[PDB]
């Protein structure tokens, strides 16, 4: 059992080591500032930024990344390790392949109609499930690209603290996507998450923070056929504040985490709306606080109505607390449900590991509407 | 149109 720290985090080592060991990486990356931003909100749940420099192009900007977390020191280290992925995510020439030596089919990845299919920069990975290298489209990899095949996305990238941390966080992310894309599909979502039963004490501590704050919480399963939970937290707020209509996302092999990571991501949602600091946020700000309050809450009905409830005991739990045993659960389940490839690519960069995992076949529809394959119908069909 | 969400970045 190389998970050390169980109860929050799911990770080897400690937010505070994390935090301590990055500090090289954090100038290297040209960070601004950080900053906690829990006062903007009233259900006090602890939500960073990192601000860093960016040149895009001519000018000189800045690009911001938020964090969220339980405490204080797992927002921060979110924030930090969430700017560290997207820094070390950049095109990088040295890794590019003209001549694929052994290329993916291209089709696998879900293309949009307009895609580009002569893809002219490859980058080599590792499939872990078959044990063999792979070539994958640039485009595919890099975080921003020239969006020849389609559009560059963050979709699976992810930093750790050792290197199978960081591919087990970038797995369960393409699960979760995969899942989320599912359920905006699907006409209903009809299960329902009673989290009374948690063992973990810091659920309860959320829901309560929820609660005196005047938010309310439905926790939603969405979880899909790897029995690897995926949790939707709808908060609907009692101001009728429509920018306060929001959704975190969760996905863990314990459900529980899951859980806790749904719950601190709508806090992360609302808090960077209210911060008003990204593009997204700001044009949120200006065209859907003018949609009326009941309107949202009848385009988003499946969200907030249920058909059923079921018990955390209820959900699937196949954490083992250990990355390599985790890691071959997930193998084994994707093979199963022929998710036959699971990609990853080193992107290590400042000294802090870093990776893009591609999983071949899963949806990204949650993420860019023009990319849905015909073999998502049936999964909705299936599940919901 | 949407609810609130974070997680991810989507080039145009
Ligand atoms: N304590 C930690 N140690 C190492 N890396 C961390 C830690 N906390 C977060 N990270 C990394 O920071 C980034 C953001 O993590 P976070 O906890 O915010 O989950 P997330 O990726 O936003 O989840 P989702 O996939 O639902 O969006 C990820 O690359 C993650 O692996
Ligand atoms: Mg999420
Ligand atoms: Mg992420």
């Amino acid at each position: 059992m190389d998970i050390k720290y169980k109860l929050a985090s799911y990770r080897i080592c400690s937010p505070e080591e994390t935090f301590e060991k990055i500090q090289e990486a954090l100038k290297k990356i040209e960070t601004v500032e950080i900053k906690n931003i829990q006062h903007l909100d009233k259900v006090n749940i602890p939500v960073y930024y990192l601000k860093r420099r960016v040149v895009v192009d001519g000018k000189e900007g800045i690009a911001i990344h938020y964090g969220k977390g339980a405490n204080d020191i797992q927002a921060k280290v979110s924030a930090c390790m969430e700017a560290i992925e997207r820094f070390s995510a950049s095109y990088d020439k040295n890794k590019v392949k003209e001549k694929p030596d052994n290329p993916i089919n291209v089709e696998d990845l879900i293309l949009p109609q307009y895609a580009d299919k002569n893809v002219k920069e490859w980058v080599e990975g590792i499939d872990i499930i078959n044990n063999e290298t792979i070539d994958v489209p640039a485009d595919a990899v890099f975080y921003p690209t020239s969006g020849k095949l389609f559009r560059g996305n963050t979709n699976g990238l992810a930093s750790g603290n050792n290197l199978d941390e960081a591919i087990l966080h970038a797995t369960l992310e393409i699960i979760e996507r995969d899942a989320w894309s599912l359920a905006d599909l699907a006409r209903k979502i009809p299960t329902k998450i009673n989290p009374e039963d948690a063992k973990n004490p810091l659920i309860h501590e959320l829901i309560e923070k929820y609660e005196k704050a005047g938010v309310k919480i439905i926790l939603k399963d969405l979880t899909s056929e790897f029995e690897i939970p995926v949790v939707a937290a709808i908060s609907d707020d009692l101001s009728k504040n429509p920018l306060m209509l929001c959704v975190g996302v969760g996905c863990h092999l314990h459900p529980e985490i899951a859980i806790l990571r749904a719950l601190t991501e709508v806090a992360q949602s609302r808090a960077s709306q209210l911060h008003g600091f990204r593009r997204d946020a700001k044009l949120r700000e200006e065209f859907t606080s003018k949609i009326p309050y009941e309107r949202l809450k009848r385009i988003h009905r499946k969200w907030f109505e249920f058909e059923g409830e079921i018990n955390i005991a209820d959900m699937p739990n196949n954490a083992r607390y250990d990355l390599k045993k985790d890691l071959k659960f997930i193998k084994d389940k994707l093979s199963e449900f022929g998710f036959d490839k699971l990609i990853y690519v080193d992107l290590n960069k400042v000294g802090v590991d870093a990776v893009r995992v591609i999983i071949p076949k899963m949806e990204v529809y949650t993420i860019d509407r023009d990319r849905l394959s015909r073999r998502a119908f049936e999964r909705v069909k299936k599940l919901y | 149109g949407r609810l609130g969400f974070y997680g991810y970045d989507l080039q145009d």
